[PDB]
RNA sequence: CGAGACUCUGGCAUGCUAACUAGUUACGCGACCCCCGAGCGGUCGGCGUCCCCCAACUUCUUAGAGGGACAAGUGGCGUUCAGCCACCCGAGAUUGAGCAAUAACAGGUCUGUGAUGCCCUUAGAUGUCGGGGCUGCACGCGCGCUACACUGACUGGCUCAGCGUGUGCCUACCCUACGCCGGCAGGCGCGGGUAACCCGUUGAACCCCAUUCGUGAUGGGGAUCGGGGAUUGCAAUUAUUCCCCAUGAACGAGGAAUUCCCAGUAAGUGCGGGUCAUAAGCUUGCGUUGAUUAAGUCCCUGCCCUUUGUACACACCGCCCGU
């Protein structure tokens, strides 16, 4: 139901997947603290939700 | 008439007709009888697996 | 299991079991609830007995002390009309005779024509609280 | 009088179970969470539920005053 | 009590009912025919028109022509019909 | 009425500003009520940071 | 609401005012004096004699 | 709603009734002796508070509003 | 132990006998008529209830550091009627409690010392003690 | 203890469903056994969460209903403990068969639904599910003692027990047969 | 752009850094010391006060920085996408506020405004004091409150809280522990505290318990009235209010109709603050006791999606015809 993701959240992780491909792993908490090296984010809740989806993409894209 | 009560399990929860939608159709595998398998409407919240004690298949029990 | 004892007045009424004593006695005017408690404690009666039970003179007992409140201990305060209007005294009101006094007052005041007799007697309210849509239906 | 009944009870099960499991030994510990676990009433583990904020125009917190209508 | 033999109306017996209060589904009648035994009238089969109207200065005291449908002597109940009505006027 | 906003309007986004409005509210022309938004750049309304990110007067 | 038809709004303002106390024990004077300097606009800083 | 009303003086025959009918009890209460006799209910109490010191009835409970006896052990 | 452990019920019905042995309580030309509380909408029972209530009141000040009069009124205290209006707590009776206070003074279960107000009399840990072995004797409820 | 839980002064052992179409909606020792019942509080967190809940349990909490008698349990669980007591000097046995024995026999099988029919008034008979029948029993039975409770000198735990005694093997003096009787007949009807 | 995002609050951190206007632990524990129990007893355990440390801690209490939730892990489903469902951990993708666009409205306000246009009045005031009314009731309406009882009326007793607040203030001023007296209202003497120091270990009400009463308008209910005491003010008459006694109503479940509600929620129940010389049946928060029930859908209703029709366009509460 609710807290569908938002286009800025997906923005930003199609940015940081394509630059930063070898870095990323498939495990959120690692990703986590990946995203407060190479961005700035205002808030922990955005960059847990940018993260959250890097690790579903870096899933797919592994195929 | 009369007919003998039929013991009829819950093999799918088929969806929700109704007017106000608060009516579920259901289908209920007829127990006795694997080779019947009748359409009955359910008033209440229903779980799969449950049982009904249909008194009737006369005046079947449909969409509305 | 005992009946025997049965049929008491107190005054003008007949009391018998319905209730505990004190609210039994509560059928005249002039005795409370809290009244009649008060002068059965005072007359060395148990009140949660029946009013079908107990004898004659308990009755006469009781009687004597509420007649006579202040010669047997209830307190001026307690008592439903201090110094009176009538009488310098001190009295406690009680059957018929409330009734007597409850007119005088409202007559009292009607001559006097004090501003709680006339509200009294024209039909408006006493009190000066709101009848704008209540006192009535 | 039931708030106090209720943390007490889970006190003093986590208590057993928190002295047995820094001093004596794991399994009795171990068994004592199988045990009360199953059955469950949430006594290794915190409620969530406190009291939710009250809003105004409403009587209660989620309560509303009546309306009228011609 | 009541006049007859038997303690209780059978199926398709004509009765006379009065309307002592109306309460949810329709009244709890006093067949008085029979007694002053409960029966019921609605929910489902009493009405053989709707105009809108049932009363305005009809008030009570009154009483309704019947016809028994279901009767259970044990249970003390009695489903009954103004519907059925024709010959039974 | 315009020639004066847009003055005002112009030289403050000039001095920098991520966006900026200007409302003239009241009468004009007797008897009848007028607003005009003159309105350059971005602004929010949006949530706590409005209050943080924008001065008014 | 100034005047007060239509629905029943409420506006609540709150305003958090904050303590905290410290406790500092060594000679009269360079206690105070080193503490209070060095701050001037915006948050109070009381120096008590008070405690024996 | 209602009018009903009992027999608020202790009474000579519904107390030796009550003794003489215990086979048919098995559960005992104020309310239910008060409608079977025209005992009171608070005098439907008492007369069971008497009654024990028979033991034709025994205590099983004790609380303050109202209090259930049994007859005799279990009946 | 303290008092809380055996039956408080108990404890409070043995030590108010225990008072009546005593032949004291020093008692008041009140209580025989009093409205007592404005909790209360019918006069005391009986006049029995003053020695219940000092043994209550002796309890309640082994518990504390030292208590007078306002402890004793907000526990005795209750739901007010206020006739048409909302029922509210209140406190009642202060002379009555106040008198018990005197009173258990009187026979040194309590007396004054420190955190103000009177706090309990070896005497009285010794009564209250003796009391409480008959209650625990008795049940646990 | 571990072993079997008991009640709080009554035993779960020797409780039998008679009916095949109501299980899993009742119990009292298929995990659900207690000595005094309470789990959180809430009941409403999932839809999942209704068969946690026993039918004892579940008693207790429709029990207090109508404005003053509203939010307390307390009284409620000294109400029904005293209940269960009476139960069982009036017909022996373990009082919690008699209550699975009341819900089984005030439970509905046919009920109607609302069916449109040219603006007549004609409904569509149709099964209820086990979870509504129990819901309404139970609904029905305190309710039931209750009404008997208000303007009679029986307090609520006697008319309760004396509910589910004739409930448990008909009497036609509970109003939960009553009423189901009425429910039953009306579906057999209809269109 | 709005909303989301965001912020604030509630919940998960025996991890982090701290605490003598805060507590807890933990000895050594001794004393008041009671034996209540064990031990012969010293001693041990014990509600509180008192012993206190160069004790230890932040668990409860406090508030700072930190992490935890992202549908993360796993399994089904789906354009294998966006997303959906279940499962684990567990605060679960289940908290509540704050937040408002584009644009409309003759919504309300000149009596909040020495904001203001024009008009009126202005020394004869519509600029200030003395007095009365807003508080008058054959009747209509609304929000409430108190009720209709036994989960209660009554008499004893048990017993647990939280959000907040206070005097020494720029036109007027506190909370009261504690002593005494009085049934009560109240009177009177102290002392502390701009305060997590003191009120207040906030030991509140619901709740729990042994009775009495016994479902009976009964003692449920407290209306109306009569007599008296006090408190507030210089002034209470038209009860300002409070208390004591008596007098002891309708109402025993509410028609036509109609509101609100999904979890610490509905309902029951008290408390603190605001108004304030005095005066709450009000409102704003707070904790306590605490359900039954959808667990969904668009039927009615409202709002918002395409399409279609319109003699409508001040827009159907519109228009529009004949006698």
């Amino acid at each position: 139901m609710g807290r569908v993701r938002t286009k800025t959240v997906k923005k930003a992780a199609r940015v940081i997947i394509e630059k930063y491909y070898t870095r990323l792993g498939n495990d959120f908490h690692t990703n986590k603290r990946v995203c407060e090296e190479i961005a700035i984010i205002p808030s922990k809740k955005l960059r847990n939700k940018i993260a959250g989806y890097v690790t579903h993409l870096m899933k797919r894209i592994q195929r | 008439r009369v007919q003998p009560i039929k013991l009829a399990r819950v093999t799918k929860v088929l969806g929700r007709t109704g007017s106000q939608g608060q009516c579920t159709q259901v289908r209920v595998e007829f127990m006795d009888d694997t080779s019947r398998s009748i359409i009955r409407n359910v008033k209440g919240p229903v779980r799969e697996g449950d049982v009904l004690t249909l008194l009737e298949s006369e005046r079947e029990a449909r969409r509305l | 299991p005992e009946k025997f004892q049965h049929i008491l007045r107190v005054l003008n009424t007949n009391i018998d079991g319905r209730r505990k004593i004190a609210f039994a006695i509560t059928a005249i005017k002039g005795v409370g609830r809290r009244y009649a408690h008060v002068v059965l404690r005072k007359a060395d009666i148990d009140l949660t007995k029946r009013a079908g039970e107990l004898t004659e003179d308990e009755v006469e007992r009781v009687i004597t002390i509420m007649q006579n409140p202040r010669q047997y201990k209830i307190p001026d305060w307690f008592l439903n009309r201090q110094k009176d209007v009538k009488d310098g005294k001190y009295s406690q009101v009680l059957a018929n005779g409330l009734d007597n006094k409850l007119r005088e007052d409202l007559e009292r005041l009607k001559k006097i024509r004090a501003h709680r007799g006339l509200r009294h007697f024209w039909g408006l309210r006493v009190r000066g609280q709101h009848t704008k849509t209540t006192g009535r239906r | 009088h039931v708030a106090q009944i209720y943390a007490i009870r889970q006190s003093i099960s986590k208590a057993l179970v928190a002295y047995y499991q820094k001093y004596v030994d794991e399994a009795s510990k171990k068994e004592i969470k199988d045990i009360l676990i199953q059955y469950d009433r949430t006594l290794l583990v915190a409620d969530p539920r406190r009291c939710e904020s009250k809003k105004f125009g409403g009587p209660g917190a989620r309560a509303r005053y009546q309306k009228s209508y011609r | 009590c009541r006049f007859y033999q038997h303690k209780f109306p059978e199926v398709e017996d004509v009765v006379m009912v009065n309307v002592r209060s109306i309460a949810e589904m329709g009244a709890y009648v006093s067949l008085l025919e029979y007694n002053n035994i409960e029966g019921m009238i609605l929910l489902s089969e009493l009405s053989r028109r709707r105009i809108r109207s049932i009363n305005k200065l009809i008030r009570i005291g009154r009483n309704e022509c019947v016809v028994v449908i279901r009767v259970d002597k044990e249970k003390g109940y009695i489903d009954l019909s103004k519907r059925r009505v024709s010959p039974e006027e | 009425v315009r020639r004066a906003c847009y003055g005002v309007l112009r030289f403050i986004m000039e001095s920098g500003a991520k966006g900026c409005e200007v409302v003239v509210s009241g009468k004009l022309r007797g008897q009848r009520a007028k607003s005009m938004k003159f309105v350059d750049g971005l602004m929010i309304h949006s949530g706590d940071p409005v209050n943080y990110y924008v001065d008014t007067a | 609401t100034p005047c007060g038809e239509g629905s029943k709004t409420w506006d609540r303002f709150q305003m958090r005012i904050h303590k905290r106390l410290i406790d500092l024990h060594s000679p009269s004077e360079i206690v105070k004096q080193i503490t209070s300097i060095s701050i001037e606009p915006g948050v109070e800083v009381e120096v008590t004699i008070a405690d024996a | 709603r209602d009018k009903l009303n009992n027999l608020v003086l202790f009474d000579k025959a519904t107390y030796d009734k009550l003794c003489k009918e215990v086979p048919n009890y098995k559960l005992i209460t104020p309310a239910v002796v008060s409608e079977r006799l025209k005992i009171r209910g608070s005098l439907a109490r008492a007369a069971l508070q008497e009654l024990l010191s028979k033991g034709l009835i025994k205590l099983v409970s004790k609380h303050r509003a109202q209090v259930i006896y049994t007859r005799n052990t279990k009946g | 132990v303290t008092v809380k452990d055996v039956n408080q019920q108990e404890f409070v019905r043995a030590l108010a006998a225990f008072l009546k042995k005593s032949g004291k309580l020093k008692v008041p030309e009140w209580v025989d008529t009093v409205k007592l509380a404005k909790h209360k909408e019918l006069a005391p029972y009986d006049e029995n209830w003053f020695y219940t209530r000092a043994a209550s009141t002796a309890r309640h000040l082994y518990l504390r550091g030292g208590a007078g009069v306002g402890s004793m009124t907000k526990i005795y205290g209750g739901r007010q009627r206020n006739g048409v209006m909302p029922s509210h707590f209140s406190r009642g009776s202060k002379s009555v409690a106040r008198r018990v206070l005197q009173a258990l003074e009187g026979l040194k279960m309590v007396e004054k010392d420190q955190d103000w107000g009177r706090k309990l009399t070896p005497q009285g840990q010794r009564d209250l003690d003796r009391i409480a072995g008959q209650v625990a004797a008795a049940k646990k409820k | 203890t571990p072993d079997i839980k008991l009640f709080g002064k009554w035993s779960t052992d020797d409780v039998q469903i008679n009916d095949i179409s109501l299980q899993d909606y009742i119990a009292v020792k298929e995990k659900y056994a207690k000595y005094l019942p309470h789990s959180a509080g809430r009941y409403a967190a999932k839809r999942f969460r209704k068969a946690q809940c026993p039918i004892v349990e579940r008693l207790t909490n429709s029990m207090m209903m109508h404005g003053r008698n509203n939010g307390k349990k307390l009284m409620t669980v000294r109400i029904v403990k005293h209940a269960f007591e009476i139960i069982h000097l009036l017909t022996g046995e373990n009082p919690l068969q008699v209550l699975v024995n009341a819900i089984i026999n005030s439970g509905p099988r046919e009920d109607s639904t609302r069916i449109g029919r040219a603006g007549t008034v004609r409904r569509q008979a149709v099964d209820v599910s086990p979870l509504r029948r129990v819901n309404q029993a139970i609904w029905l039975l305190c309710t039931g003692a209750r009404e008997a409770a208000f303007r009679n000198i029986k307090t609520i735990a006697e008319c309760l027990a004396d509910e589910l005694i004739n409930a448990a093997k008909g009497s036609s003096n509970s109003y939960a047969i009553k009423k189901k009787d009425e429910l039953e007949r009306v579906a057999k009807s209809n269109r």
